[PDB]
C-alpha cells in the first residue's frame, strides 16, 4: 500500500556533494507531486523543494537555489535530492511528502497534501572518524546524597558517531536510570553524562557497572561507580 | 512573495480541558491550511486539510476555524497520549512557510529537585581536562536555574545543559550541567559550588565540594 | 452540466412547478431551503425562478450557502446574504469522473476582488500577484488563474464530484407568475355541500346544468346579485347552484 522508504544520507565533511534516494510503493507515482521538507534538530519545519509529475517546474526557495536539485523517476517510483556546494549548516533530518494540489503543478487537485511517510538524516561534521569515547565513573557523594537515597553515574563523552549507548548493570536497574541527551561541543564531539539514583545504605554494597557500547565503532567498556575515596 | 505565520507557543493544560492554538497568517490573504501533529521520535501527520474536515482514523476530537487571515485550531477534551508538537503549512504560493510549533506539557504538583554535584574523575585530570557535573534530579517546572560559581565567582560561557523528556511514571524533568575546564585552570581555584534555584525551593541550593579533600 | 466558474442560468417562468417531485425524491443528498421551509413551496407563486447548474467537489458544498467564505463563494458563485431560495447538490461519481482523470471541470483560483452576489466572471487575464507587471507572459507572481479538478474514479469521498442545482425564486413587481400546483377533488352532485371553485367560495346542492354558457365566461349570477350557476375547470358543463333547506 501507500508507504515510503529513504536511504542515503550519512557524515560528510562540508564543500563535499551528495544524492539522496525517496521511493515510492503502492500507489501511482507519476501522477502525484512530490515534495521536500527538513528540520534542523531542535528546530521547526521548512519546506525544502518541490517538482511536479515530472514536468520540471522546481520553484525553489531562498538561499537552496544553486546549491540543490530534483530529480524523481517516474519508471521505478523513486526520487533523488541531489545537493552540492555544501554549508556545514544544512544538517539536519529530512522527508519528503506528496502533494496533490498545487498550482501550476501536477493536474488536476486529487486528494490531501503531504501525507509524510519519509524519514532520514544526514551530518555534516569535520570528525569524519568515530572518535572513540572516554568515560568517568561520577561517584556517589554526600554532596549527591539526602536523606534515604544517592546518586551515581557515568560520564562518557568526547566521540562524534551520535549514537552511542550507556547501561546500567548489563540491562539490570531500570529505577532512576535516566540518560541525559547527548551534547555537541564546540570541539565538534559529542558528550553525555547518564545517571541512577540508589538507596542511600547501599553506596558501595551493589554492583553498578555502566556498560558503554559504542555501535558505529566496537567500543564495550564496563566501569564500576563506587563512594568517592 | 514572503509569508509566515505565527503561534502562541509552548502551552500546558492538564487531562480532559480544551486547548487553542491561534496561527494568525501574514499579508497577501490565503486560503485554508493545514494542522499537523508530531510526537518525537517518529515523522509528522496529517490531521486536518485547509480550514477544517479532518481526514480518517483521527478521533475526532480536533477542530479548526479558516476566516482569511486568522486560524484558529481547537483541541476539546484531552486525552493522556496526545502530547506533541504541531506546526501548521501555509500554502498557495512558491514558498510553502511553516508555523513555529507548540509544545504541550502536562500539570504536575511543585516538585523539587535532588541536586547533586559531582568533581572530575581522577582519570580526566590525567587527560588534562576537568568535567564538573551537576545532577538535578525529578522536578515538575523545568524552568529551573544553574548558577556555577567557582571560589564565588558566578561561570558564564563553559557550561551546557541537557534535560530529559518528561517523565511517563511521575512526569518530572531531571536535568544535568557540565562545567568544562582545563586541568591546568582547574588547579588554579578550591571550591566548586552548583546553585540550583526552582520554585519548590524557598532559596536556592548550593552543593559544593573542595578540590582535592577526600 | 456546467463548469463552476461559468456556472449556467436558466430563467424558469409561467409554468406549474412541483416542488414535492424534488423534495421527496431522496436521491438528492442536500436539500436545504432558506428564505422559505421546502413543503410550503407547492402552496406559493413567485415573479420568476432561476436555477443555476454547475460541478464543484464533494467537500466544497457547503460554501454554496448565505455567508461563506472560501475559493468557491469568494470568486467562483456568490449567494446574496438575504437569499430566498433553496440548494440541492448529488454525487455524481459514475457520470463526472472518469480513469486518467476528467481535466475538463476548472475553477477559478485567484481574482482581485470577491464576487458581487449573482455575479458572474468568465475572463481569462493573467492574474498578477506580485507588483511587477506580467505583460501576458506566465512566471513568478504572473499565473494563470484557472485550475481543474482532475477526478478520477477511485477518489475518497469529498473529492469526487458533486452536481449543484441553486434554485432562487426572485419577485419583483410584477402581476404574478409560477407557482405550486392545484388539486380537484370529486364531483359530488345532489347534496348540500360546501365548495371553491378556483376562487368562488360558497355553499349549496350543486346540479347539472342546461343554460348555455357563452364561449370564455365562468359562471351565472342573478337579479339581485346571487351567484347561481359555476362553470367546472376539469370539465366544462354548465352548473346551477341551489340554496341549501331552511325554513
Ligand atoms: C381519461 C378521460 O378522462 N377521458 C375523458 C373522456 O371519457 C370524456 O368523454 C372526455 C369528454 O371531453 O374527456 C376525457
Ligand atoms: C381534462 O382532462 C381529461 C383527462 O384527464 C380530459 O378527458 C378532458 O377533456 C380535459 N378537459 C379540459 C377542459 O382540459
Amino acid at each position: 500500500q501507500v508507504q515510503l522508504v529513504e536511504s542515503g544520507g550519512g557524515v560528510v565533511q562540508p564543500g563535499r556533494s551528495l544524492r539522496l534516494s525517496c521511493a515510492a510503493s503502492g500507489f501511482t507515482f507519476s501522477s502525484y507531486a512530490m515534495h521536500w521538507v527538513r528540520q534542523a534538530p531542535g528546530k521547526g519545519l521548512e519546506w525544502v523543494a518541490v517538482i511536479s509529475y515530472d514536468g520540471s517546474n522546481k520553484y525553489y526557495a531562498d538561499s537552496v537555489k544553486g546549491r540543490f536539485t530534483i530529480s524523481r523517476d517516474n519508471s521505478k517510483n523513486t526520487l533523488y535530492l541531489q545537493m552540492n556546494s555544501l554549508r556545514a549548516e544544512d544538517t539536519a533530518v529530512y522527508y519528503c511528502a506528496r502533494d496533490g494540489q498545487a498550482i501550476t503543478m501536477v493536474q488536476g487537485v486529487i486528494g490531501p497534501p503531504f501525507d509524510y511517510w519519509g524519514q532520514g538524516t544526514l551530518v555534516t561534521v569535520s570528525s569524519a572518524s568515530t572518535k572513540g569515547p572516554s568515560v568517568f565513573p561520577l561517584a556517589p557523594s554526600s554532596k549527591s546524597t539526602s536523606g534515604g537515597t544517592a546518586a551515581l553515574g557515568c560520564l562518557v563523552k568526547d566521540y562524534f558517531p551520535e549514537p552511542v549507548t550507556v547501561s546500567w548493570n548489563s540491562g539490570a536497574l531500570t529505577s532512576g536510570v535516566h540518560t541525559f541527551p547527548a551534547v555537541l561541543q564546540s570541539s565538534g564531539l559529542y558528550s553525555l553524562s547518564s545517571v541512577v539514583t540508589v538507596p542511600s545504605s547501599s553506596l558501595g554494597t551493589q554492583t553498578y557497572i555502566c556498560n558503554v557500547n559504542h555501535k558505529p565503532s566496537n567500543t564495550k567498556v564496563d566501569k564500576k561507580v563506587e563512594p568517592k575515596s | 512573495d514572503i509569508q509566515m505565520t505565527q503561534s502562541p507557543s509552548s502551552l500546558s493544560a492538564s487531562v480532559g480541558d480544551r486547548v487553542t492554538i491561534t496561527c494568525q497568517a501574514s499579508q497577501d490573504i490565503s486560503n485554508y491550511l493545514n494542522w499537523y501533529q508530531q510526537k518525537p521520535g517518529k515523522a509528522p501527520k496529517l490531521l486536518i486539510y485547509d480550514a477544517s474536515n479532518l481526514e480518517t482514523g483521527v478521533p475526532s476530537r480536533f477542530s479548526g476555524s479558516g476566516s482569511g487571515t486568522d486560524f484558529t485550531f481547537t483541541i476539546s477534551s484531552l486525552q493522556p497520549e496526545d502530547i506533541a508538537t504541531y506546526y501548521c503549512q501555509q500554502y498557495d504560493n512558491l514558498p510553502y512557510t511553516f508555523g513555529q510549533g507548540t509544545k504541550l506539557e502536562i500539570k504536575r504538583t511543585v516538585a523539587a529537585p535532588s541536586v547533586f554535584i559531582f568533581p572530575p574523575s581522577d582519570e580526566q585530570l590525567k587527560s588534562g581536562t576537568a568535567s564538573v557535573v551537576c545532577l538535578l534530579n525529578n522536578f515538575y517546572p523545568r524552568e529551573a536555574k544553574v548558577q556555577w560559581k567557582v571560589d564565588n565567582a558566578l561561570q558564564s560561557g563553559n557550561s551546557q545543559e541537557s534535560v530529559t523528556e518528561q517523565d511517563s511514571k511521575d512526569s518530572t524533568y531531571s536535568l544535568s550541567s557540565t562545567l568544562t575546564l582545563s586541568k591546568a585552570d582547574y588547579e588554579k581555584h578550591k571550591v566548586y559550588a552548583c546553585e540550583v534555584t526552582h520554585q519548590g525551593l524557598s532559596s536556592p541550593v548550593t552543593k559544593s565540594f573542595n578540590r582535592g579533600e577526600c | 452540466f456546467a463548469s463552476v466558474y461559468a456556472w449556467n442560468r436558466k430563467r424558469i417562468s409561467n409554468c406549474v412547478a412541483d416542488y414535492s417531485v424534488l423534495y421527496n425524491s431522496a436521491s438528492f443528498s442536500t436539500f436545504k431551503c432558506y428564505g422559505v421551509s421546502p413543503t410550503k413551496l407547492n402552496d406559493l407563486c413567485f415573479t420568476n425562478v432561476y436555477a443555476d447548474s454547475f460541478v464543484i467537489r464533494g467537500d466544497e458544498v457547503r460554501q454554496i450557502a448565505p455567508g461563506q467564505t472560501g475559493k468557491i463563494a469568494d470568486y467562483n458563485y456568490k449567494l446574496p446574504d438575504d437569499f430566498t431560495g433553496c440548494v440541492i447538490a448529488w454525487n455524481s461519481n459514475n457520470l463526472d469522473s472518469k480513469v486518467g482523470g476528467n481535466y475538463n471541470y476548472l475553477y477559478r483560483l485567484f481574482r482581485k476582488s470577491n464576487l458581487k452576489p449573482f455575479e458572474r466572471d468568465i475572463s481569462t487575464e493573467i492574474y498578477q500577484a506580485g507588483s511587477t507587471p506580467c505583460n501576458g507572459v506566465e512566471g513568478f507572481n504572473c499565473y494563470f488563474p484557472l485550475q481543474s479538478y482532475g477526478f478520477q474514479p477511485t477518489n475518497g469521498v469529498g473529492y469526487q464530484p458533486y452536481r449543484v442545482v441553486v434554485l432562487s425564486f426572485e419577485l419583483l413587481h410584477a402581476p404574478a407568475t409560477v407557482c405550486g400546483p392545484k388539486k380537484s377533488t370529486n364531483l359530488v352532485k345532489n347534496k348540500c355541500v360546501n365548495f371553491n371553485f378556483n376562487g368562488l367560495t360558497g355553499t349549496g346542492v350543486l346540479t347539472e346544468s342546461n343554460k348555455k354558457f357563452l364561449p370564455f365566461q365562468q359562471f351565472g349570477r342573478d337579479i339581485a346579485d346571487t351567484t347561481d350557476a359555476v362553470r367546472d375547470p376539469q370539465t366544462l358543463e354548465i352548473l346551477d347552484i341551489t340554496p341549501c333547506s331552511f325554513g
